[PDB]
């Protein structure tokens, strides 16, 4: 899944 | 031209037969994307690019109710509402929406960011260039107004020129807070010793 910052 | 539609933190299989079979294309980055659907409000690079755009960011209600209907069906009902992490981070999405269709957040801007930043030089590069401003690859050598660097503790041998040529020496979150409410505080961002 594409990362959350 | 037919949407060119970018998801972020779905898999929406559904979504993605509708793009298709609508017309429209799947887009393969924020720069290039007309729209952007997702379920919820989420700091990724896609999100905070799309926004800085000022692109519709909408739900996965948009491609499966414009399947039911034939033809890809105007953005203004499907804009992405999630009223918790509107809460969360203390914003308004179409608010925050609004600021970029009207100006470039970061218009003027010259902005450096150091190896070690998540997320890294490049993504966070590609959300200054959404925003307006001028993503610096190169370390910059004298000071200018607004020409200011991304930093974090681990990467102070890098913060060597800016230092002392007098550059701002900023945390990520002056972009990823920034960006995300469409509110520029340079001043609120200083990293401190």
């Amino acid at each position: 899944a594409s990362q959350e910052y | 031209t037919a949407p060119k539609v970018l998801f972020t933190g779905v898999v929406d299989a559904r979504g993605e037969r509708a793009v298709l079979a609508l017309g429209g294309s799947l887009a393969g980055s924020a720069a290039e994307a007309s729209h952007l659907v997702t379920d919820r409000i989420r700091r990724t690079v896609k999100f905070l690019c799309a926004l800085g755009r000022g692109i519709p960011i909408l739900s996965l209600d948009w491609l499966h109710q414009s399947r039911k209907a034939g033809f890809f069906l105007p953005p203004d009902e499907y804009v992405v509402t999630d009223p918790e992490q509107e809460k969360n981070f203390g914003f308004s999405l179409q608010d925050a929406l609004s600021r970029a269709r009207e100006r470039r957040l970061l218009e003027g801007y010259e902005i450096y960011v150091t190896p070690g930043v998540q997320p890294p030089p490049p993504q966070m590069g590609e959300i200054i260039s959404c925003c307006g401003g001028t993503y610096l690859p190169s370390m910059p050598r004298s000071y200018k107004p607004q020409r200011v660097v991304i930093t974090c503790p681990q990467d102070f041998p890098h913060c060597s020129i800016p230092l002392r040529v007098g550059l701002p020496l900023l945390s990520p979150e002056f972009l990823l807070t920034g960006v995300l409410k469409q509110e520029a505080k340079p001043e609120a961002f200083v990293l401190s010793p």
